């Protein structure tokens, strides 16, 4: 059983319980990523985790890895967290029109499911997420993912200026090279609206 | 460096996401357009000050009226947009956008932006808007509107061509200070 936060109050309270005493450099590295994450992740994915090409990032990444690697930097309980992704997350062959008029292309969806459902993956890039579902990009994008995070996982929780350039996202940032398994991929309808969205359930391994 | 927050609101499809993109990449997007753009801090200097402006994109549709407010706290400036190719969106400025903002960001400076300035003298637009007895919004209308809603200023631009884009942000930045 994993905790899921109902509202800001819960989100906020859970947040107080997390580790917040990163070193100044630690704080800086985390905040830098939040300013723009395109630079870190895009590069790592393109380079598969080898940091040799751009020294200027090397320190940048090597540096964030530490903040995230501290022993105190983990999550107490088992928490469900959420993330929103564009359709291309499943490959360059797809775009957001995949959903038109609140309908997910079934032919397109099924190909994705066969391809990715039950798949275990390693992500080169960091994985930004939110403990609050309404926060973040989960409702504003085509694919919403709920990550089941096992206790003891290493991460940074950010909801303040020191920590992130975008306070208010109730963010939990997971380390790069994190590995996860996609348990289920499915279509679900939104309460009160008629739009389907692609939903992914994945567990952190 | 000074940290400031900018939130952009406006009707759906009025061109918001594209505007920010082009602002940070000098590249109008054509095939992989995100509904809502990602976190990006814009680096800007005006009148001798270097500013880091975080830009928050939003979904203007009613479906997201419940979620939008989570983006409003502690905002320094707002970009209220409408499309020059759509008079319908402009009307929503007073109708929907101004009321929501004053409520959530009561004292925040507002900058009214007319997007898709390239569609002002576009035949297709003109004609297409003709089928409804409407025509592209006139510059005078926006200024008039800005005055009406208490905006700090008014600007026009075209993401597609990048006209004035750099201008919108600089202004937003001044108002932020
Ligand atoms: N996704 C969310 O809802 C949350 C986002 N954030 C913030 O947003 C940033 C990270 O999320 P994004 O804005 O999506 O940037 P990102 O680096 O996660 O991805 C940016 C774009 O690339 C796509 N992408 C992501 N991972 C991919 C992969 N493995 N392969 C192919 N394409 C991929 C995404 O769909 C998005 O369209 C961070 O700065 C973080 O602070 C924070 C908390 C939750
Ligand atoms: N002609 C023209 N089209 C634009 C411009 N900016 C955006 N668009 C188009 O208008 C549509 C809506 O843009 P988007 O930025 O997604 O709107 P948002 O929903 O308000 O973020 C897209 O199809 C764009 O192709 C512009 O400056 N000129
Ligand atoms: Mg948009």
């Amino acid at each position: 059983k994993y905790k899921l936060c109902t509202n800001k109050e819960e989100a906020d309270a859970w947040g107080k319980k997390q580790f917040n005493k990163w070193s100044k450099e630690e704080k800086s590295a985390i905040r830098d990523y939040t300013k723009n994450a395109r630079p870190y992740n895009e590069f790592l994915r393109m380079h598969a985790g080898k940091l040799d090409s751009d020294p200027t990032m090397k320190k940048k990444i090597e540096s964030l890895d530490k903040a995230l690697n501290r022993k105190e930097a983990k999550v107490n309980d088992n928490i469900k967290v959420y993330r929103g992704d564009d359709a291309w997350i499943f490959g360059k062959e797809y775009d957001n029109s995949i959903i038109k008029n609140g309908k997910v292309d079934r032919e397109k969806f099924k190909e994705i499911q066969k391809k990715f459902q039950g798949k275990t993956t390693t992500e080169f890039g960091y994985i930004s997420t939110s403990i609050l579902i309404d926060a973040g990009y989960a409702k504003t994008r085509p694919v919403m993912t709920e990550f089941k995070v096992g206790s003891g996982t290493h991460g940074a929780y950010m909801n303040s200026d020191d920590l992130t350039a975008y306070p208010g996202q109730y963010e939990l940032l997971l380390p790069r090279n994190t590995v996860y398994k996609i348990e289920k991929i499915y279509i679900a309808i939104d309460n009160n609206t008629q739009k389907e969205q692609i939903k992914v359930e994945a567990t952190i391994k | 460096a000074i940290r400031k927050k900018l939130v952009i609101v406006g009707d759906g499809a009025c061109g918001k996401t594209c505007l920010l993109i082009v602002n940070s990449k000098d590249q109008f997007p054509e095939v992989y357009v995100p509904t809502v753009f990602e976190n990006y801090v814009a680096d800007i200097e005006v009148d001798g000050k270097q500013v880091e402006l975080a830009l928050w994109d939003t979904a203007g549709q009613e479906d997201y009226d419940r979620l939008r407010p989570l983006s409003y706290p502690d905002t320094d400036v707002i970009l209220m947009c409408f499309s020059i190719d759509s008079p319908d969106s402009l009307e929503n400025i007073p109708e929907k956008w101004t009321p929501e903002v004053k409520h959530f960001c009561p004292n925040v400076p507002i900058i009214l932006v007319g997007n898709k300035k390239d569609l002002r003298n576009d035949e297709h637009t003109r004609r297409e808007l003709a089928k409804m007895k409407q025509e592209p919004v006139k510059p005078e209308e926006g200024r008039d509107m800005a005055n009406r809603i208490g905006a700090f200023g008014y600007m026009e631009c075209s993401a597609k061509t990048k006209d004035g884009v750099r201008e919108v942000f600089e202004m937003a930045t001044r108002a932020a200070l």
